[PDB]
RNA sequence: CGGCUUUUCCGGAGUGUAAAAAGCUCCGGGAAUAAGGGCUGGGCAAGGCCGGUGGCAGCCGCCGCGGUAAUACCGGCGGCCCGAGUGGUGGCCACUAUUAUUGGGCCUAAAGCGGCCGUAGCCGGGCCCGUAAGUCCCUGGCGAAAUCCCACGGCUCAACCGUGGG
């Protein structure tokens, strides 16, 4: 923890705020991460979030999902290009996904992680299974459906200690989302990793779309982000 | 429109439609009329005991180039004659003319010809009751 | 031609609230529609609902509170006893005890939660969450 | 060492059933004759009217169960009890 | 009717994460086969299934079975005496593993190693309440652990068996 | 562990909560000038009218 | 290198028969003394160097490998999965929402008949009254045993068996 605070202070020194959102996170009247989400500004500087959520920089909090090797081509050759899909996030309900183009492996990795940082979102969590009911945000609060491309994904709450029963892409995405047990159903082509990952991301984002009265906030221990 | 019929008193048609279209399936048709169990030369037998008649080889499908050894087996059970691929390195020499042999399906897609060699359906396991794999390894001896 | 007022009404409500209007008018008003409208309003899903004497079949006026996510009438009136009720909760609701269902028991149209303690079966009529 | 739990009298047969336990920690299983001469002492029975069928020693157990019968007259065994446990006890050649 | 296997194989023989998560426990607890670990996993899974079944049940038989389940879980020494139906979902494999006879007999300091304790058990040298068991996989109850001593007939019930002093020094060390 | 229970804003026109990356807006009341009026993206796109909580002024 | 017990291993003693054998149970002599199978390019990804053949020989469930460097054939070593098990093949379920009631599609990918009418069948407007067949709640008789779930108890435990509840 203290190392993360040290890194936060370091970047607070080095970074100079360009976008309007930079000042009040450098000046320090914003300390909550959810302050960014609630009002609905826009994020463009990668330094904005690691000040409040430096844990992204951990090697266990960042994951490289796939390394696609695409090919433009001309009369005088096939010019390759790297497209890397990778995810970052703290394990308390804040995750981002990114795709990075490049000409080398490392360049794509860097750009992908940087863009993933900008895709940070807030994840409601809970316990809505018919067998757990433990009021701890160990899983989704309710069953949700996400769509992207052809792929559709249904995430159903599951009991404690079951683990994530889902494809490895959703496995990693949810593991970085601070969720431990969920039933998964996948419709469409799941071989294309990118659409699957994006659909999982969109489902997690759609969790916040459901209207909730406080009674179920108590009933499932619904947490908006950090628990 | 809406998938039909959805009526509470529509059991007859809801059943008839499904039964009818289950015939559009091919695997179910293949089972219930048992025509796998009427076209089979092996009559649903994962093994059979046959006599060899002559050794033949076939050209691998392109771009695969080579010579795939095999033999021709008439079946003592019923009398049909089929090709029989022989595996192993230089194993054609081990399999001789007029040999009691044990033959078994080759486990390709749907039981079809395996991999890069066409037509064939079966491979040899035991020759004169002696397992061919060891004889490829030379551990045993043909009687 | 029209076949079922209730499912049309529930689809009307859902579609009208997806865009997010405020006052919704349902044309084919009947008694069962009113008995239905009682239930969820008793759970605070909708605001006021009232009946307007048109002169042909009556209209139903409802104010929408923006609470419902999906509200639809299960058509084929599945009769369900008590002890197996859970087998249908997994089919129409997003989570444990999220939302409700409407059953027409011997004692009238009324919410499913209130039927568990009343110990009455009946035929599923609609659902909302 | 042998210690009793069950001593039950069947008066339709006029015969005594004895269920007893033998403590044999660390030594080989006792034989039929030894326990036969052991019980008769402190139960004070006629040896010829007394017969044993089974003595079961369990796996990994130093305490073994055993059952014996104690009749009154020399004809009761010849009539009622089967012929094996006289031969196994030597009562019949 | 044909007697069925009591344990469940993993759905995939070659997943890295599951393989290594197995291997760490195999080296830690030193079981002969992954079959044993799978058996104990299934043993857990039975409790989990019973718990999740009962939690959604309304009826007298449901409650009665629930109380019986809680009672026998507590009897095994898995749970505290005031446990409820909600905490079983948080149980782990290691909670079962520590209750294994081999594990417990080692934690009594009666062996210098897991394998040494296993050898003593399988060679009929460890007694429970004066009874000998030759199965290190056995799971002990909460009312018998105090009876775990050396078998009387064993040479190691004798306090000067040459291995015994080394065992007790290791206990000291 | 402090549970920092934030107040997720709610739109005035419809009452729906505001998801993180929504393009919603927050602005001061048009007539009483003290009440904060939120407007969610769905409310914004079709521009359905909104009403003040304080003075009951109506404004798209 | 030093020490420890003997899984089995020879003898004796119980049971065993109504004949033993079973070697089931206890004691004594007592040696470290039984382990293979498959895989090693990827889909399986768990796992790499060398010798040999060089589009021949062969391997290969699918993708692929070899026209002289083969990390993919064969030999050696190394390594990997499982374990008195392990491989090949054939039949069945799932994988599959590729049988779609739950739960699929039919403009361009197989898939709306050129169009209309119309019988059976199916699906049908609102309100009141009656009936109560369906529908729902309660209750009597009844669906054998065996199998299945759980507690306890017996055989080391287990399996197995019984007592009790379902």
């Amino acid at each position: 923890s203290q190392e993360w605070k040290e890194y936060a202070k370091r970047v607070l020194d080095e970074w100079e705020p360009k976008t309007k959102l930079g000042m009040m996170v450098k000046e320090g009247q914003i300390t909550d991460i959810h302050e960014i989400f609630r009002r609905g500004y826009q994020i463009k500087e990668p330094e904005i979030i690691d000040v409040l959520l430096p844990e992204v920089n951990a090697r266990e909090n960042q994951e490289v999902l796939d390394i696609a090797l695409t090919v433009r081509m001309t009369d005088s050759g096939r010019r390759v290009r790297f497209r890397v899909l990778a995810a970052v996030g703290n394990r308390d309900g804040y995750v981002g996904l990114g795709i990075g183009h490049g000409k080398e492996v490392g360049i794509a990795i860097r750009k992908a992680i940087n863009y993933a940082k900008l895709n940070i979102i807030e994840i409601k969590r809970g316990c809505g299974s018919w067998e757990c009911r433990c009021r701890r945000p160990h899983s989704v609060p309710f069953a949700v459906e996400g769509k992207e491309g052809s792929v559709r994904v249904r995430l159903i709450p599951g009991p404690r200690g079951l683990g994530l029963v889902i494809g490895d892409v959703g496995k990693k995405i949810l593991r970085l989302a601070g969720v431990q047990d969920v039933w998964s159903q996948t419709f469409g082509e799941t071989r294309t990793t990118v659409n699957f990952a994006k659909a999982v991301f969109n489902a997690l984002y759609n969790t916040n779309r459901v209207a909730i009265s406080p009674e179920m906030i108590e009933r499932y221990g619904i947490v908006v982000g950090r628990a | 429109g809406k998938k039909a019929p959805n009526g509470e008193f529509a059991g007859r048609k809801l059943k008839l439609k499904r039964k009818k279209f289950r015939w559009s399936d091919i695997r179910y048709k293949r089972r219930v009329l048992r025509l796998k169990e009427k076209s089979d030369p092996l009559e649903g037998a994962p093994q059979a005991r046959g006599i060899v008649l002559e050794k033949i080889a076939v050209e691998a499908k392109q771009p695969n180039s080579g010579m795939r050894k095999a033999v021709r087996v008439q079946l003592i059970k019923n009398g049909k004659v089929v090709t029989a691929f022989c595996p192993g390195d230089g194993a054609i020499k081990f399999i001789d003319e007029h040999d009691e042999v044990i033959i078994e399906g080759i486990g390709g897609p749907k039981g079809g010809s395996m991999g890069d060699i066409p037509g064939i359906r079966y491979k040899v396991v035991k020759v004169n009751r002696v397992s061919l794999k060891e004889l490829v390894k030379g551990r045993k001896e043909k009687p | 031609t029209l076949l079922d007022p209730l499912a049309n009404a529930l689809s009307h409500i859902t579609n009208s609230e997806r865009v997010g209007k405020r006052e919704v008018y349902i044309k084919p008003a009947s008694k069962l529609i009113g008995e239905v409208l009682r239930v969820m309003q008793k759970y605070g899903y909708i605001g006021e609902f009232e009946f307007i004497d048109d002169g042909r079949a009556g209209v139903y006026r409802v104010q929408l509170l923006g609470r419902i996510n999906k509200a639809g009438a299960i058509k084929p009136r599945f009769p369900v006893k008590v002890s197996e009720f859970e087998k249908w909760e997994k089919r129409f609701l997003p989570a444990f005890e999220f939302g409700i269902l409407i059953v027409s028991t011997s004692q009238g149209v009324m919410s499913h939660k209130e039927a568990i303690e009343k110990g009455i079966g009946g035929r599923l009529i609609a659902y909302v969450y | 060492e042998i210690r009793i739990k069950e001593i039950k009298e069947n008066k339709l047969i006029g015969r005594k059933e004895i269920y007893f336990e033998i403590y044999h920690p660390g030594e080989p299983t006792p034989s039929r004759k030894d326990v036969k001469g052991k019980l008769v002492a402190m139960l004070d029975l006629n040896p010829e009217t007394t017969v044993i069928q089974y003595i079961r020693s369990y796996f990994g157990s130093y305490i073994s169960k055993g059952y014996a019968k104690a009749y009154d007259s020399k004809e009761r065994m010849l009539y009622i009890e089967p012929e094996y446990i006289l031969i196994r006890d030597g009562l019949i050649e | 009717k044909r007697q069925r296997k009591k344990y469940e194989t993993p759905p995939h023989p070659w997943i890295k994460e599951r393989l290594d998560r197995e291997r760490v426990l195999m080296d830690k607890y030193e079981l002969k086969n992954k079959k044993e670990l799978w058996k104990h996993e299934t043993q857990l899974k039975n409790f989990r299934r019973r718990a999740r079944r009962l939690l959604a049940a309304r009826g007298k038989q449901a409650e009665i079975e629930r109380e019986q389940l809680l009672a026998r879980l507590k009897r095994l020494g898995l749970l505290p005496e005031d446990a409820v139906l909600d905490d079983v979902l948080s149980l782990t494999i290691e909670d079962i593993l520590e209750r294994r006879l081999q594990t417990i007999v080692y934690k009594k300091g009666l062996a210098r190693t897991m394998r040494q304790a296993r050898q003593l058990i399988v060679h009929g040298h460890i007694e429970v309440n004066g009874q000998i068991i030759r199965s290190p996989s056995y799971l002990v109850l909460k009312e018998e652990e105090d009876t775990i001593t050396y078998a009387r007939t064993s040479p190691f019930a004798n306090p000067q068996h040459p291995e015994r002093m080394m065992i007790e020094k290791a206990k000291q060390g | 562990m402090v549970e920092m229970k934030f107040e997720i804003p709610v739109c005035t026109s419809c009452g729906r909560e505001i998801t993180p990356r929504e393009h919603a807006t927050h602005f001061i009341c048009p007539n009483c000038g003290e009440a904060v009026i939120w407007r969610c993206e769905s409310c914004r796109v079709l521009a359905k009218p909104y009403k003040c909580p304080n003075c009951g002024w109506e404004g798209p």
